[PDB]
């Protein structure tokens, strides 16, 4: 199918307590593949999935060097943006970047990413163009003035376009094994009596991959959206994720509910009922 | 400015007394990243649990897996003990299978 | 691969 590469910087300061922590952690479609912590010991971009570790000491050095390099950036990043929002040294602050590439089937480049918030609000934004931006307030404004100075969007785009879809192609051959295998839901219903009248019943997901899924319930064939309790998707540790839909029904009506499954790994959307 | 973090707590596979396992604890949708997560074993904590590397979700909110092999049984009780700045107090939620 | 590109705020 489709298939993406994220990369997610969280730089946090902590003043009183040393130079602001920088994490980077890299992500082909859910599976996490690389990570790099500033706090570490010995800090290194290290691997985090079987099929990035053949890559050479060049691959492992120069991810590390830029990791390093960006860490000092983005601490910078967090002075500037204390100045331009008119904050004083004391407090601790936080830019997150999420940045990288979508492709389609054919491996092409269905679409690329580079977007940043500061104290968990959208700062600035690469627009789906890859040549403008869209700032979130005037402070990043004036990062944006900036940045269109130094063309930087062209840079981007040339990123995105080029190495990001290119080396999400070599990861994605390199880990066709896993990357490349979607695992199916194990599903099934469950039935708890929380009164004389009513009983929960809770359709389960479990065990697969990717996370997208979508799991819902249904009283004679209408959708039960706003009366259905959905868990968030969370993952099992296995490389898997597990997630759950609850609705609260009558007794004795149990057989009027289905609950409808879909997802990747299925050929065909899933529909299940409580077996007594 | 600031999100609390939604809990959950729950087994890697299903559930089975004698059978080896992992007991988990999932952090998510909170902001800032500072957070402080233990695992109790009958209200002890449990030493040595490791957790997965910092990331966030699409809307900014960061989310940690903690995990630790565990053996569960009729009598032992888990739970997951969450503290964080949008926390007055720390937040238990006990394991439910 | 990680992006090598300026952007200094």
């Amino acid at each position: 199918g489709s298939h993406s590469m994220r990369y997610f910087y969280t730089a946090m300061s902590r003043p009183g307590r040393g130079e602001p922590r920088f994490i980077a952690v890299g992500y082909v479609d859910d599976t996490q593949f690389v990570r790099f912590d500033s706090d570490a010991a010995s800090p290194r971009m290290a691997p985090r999935a079987p099929w990035i570790e053949q890559e050479g000491p060049e691959y492992w050095d120069g991810e590390t060097r830029n990791m390093k390099a960006s860490a000092q950036t983005y601490r910078e990043n967090l002075r500037i943006a204390l100045r331009y929002y008119n904050q004083s040294e004391a407090g601790s602050h936080i830019i997150q970047v999420m940045y990288g590439c979508d492709v389609g089937p054919d491996g092409r480049l269905l679409r690329g990413h580079d977007q940043s918030a500061y104290d968990g609000k959208d700062y600035i934004a690469l627009n789906e163009d890859l040549s403008s931006w869209t700032a979130a307030d005037t402070a990043a404004q004036i990062t944006q003035r900036k940045w269109e100075a130094a063309r930087v969007a062209e840079q981007l785009r040339a990123y995105l376009e080029g190495l990001c879809v290119e080396w999400l192609r070599r990861y994605l051959e390199n880990g066709k094994e896993t990357l490349q295998r979607a695992d199916p839901p194990k599903t099934h219903v469950t039935h708890h009596p929380i009164s004389d009248h009513e009983a929960t019943l809770r359709c389960w997901a479990l065990g697969f991959y990717p996370a997208e899924i979508t799991l819902t319930w249904q009283r004679d064939g209408e959708d039960q959206t706003q009366d259905t309790e959905l868990v968030e998707t969370r993952p099992a540790g296995d490389r898997t994720f597990q997630k759950w839909a609850a609705v609260v029904v009558p007794s004795g009506e149990e057989q009027r509910y289905t609950c409808h499954v879909q997802h990747e790994g299925l050929p065909k959307p899933l529909t299940l009922r409580w077996e007594p | 400015i600031q999100r609390t973090p939604k809990i959950q707590v729950y087994s890697r596979h299903p559930a089975e007394n004698g059978k080896s396992n992992f007991l988990n604890c999932y952090v998510s949708g909170f902001h800032p990243s500072d957070i402080e997560v233990d695992l109790l074993k009958n209200g002890e904590r449990i030493e040595k649990v490791e957790h997965s590397d910092l990331s966030f979700s699409k809307d900014w909110s960061f989310y940690l897996l903690y995990y630790t092999e565990f053996t569960p049984t009729e009598k032992d009780e888990y739970a997951c003990r969450v503290n964080h700045v949008t926390l007055s107090q720390p937040k238990i939620v006990k394991w439910d299978r | 691969l990680t992006v090598q590109v300026a952007r200094v705020y």
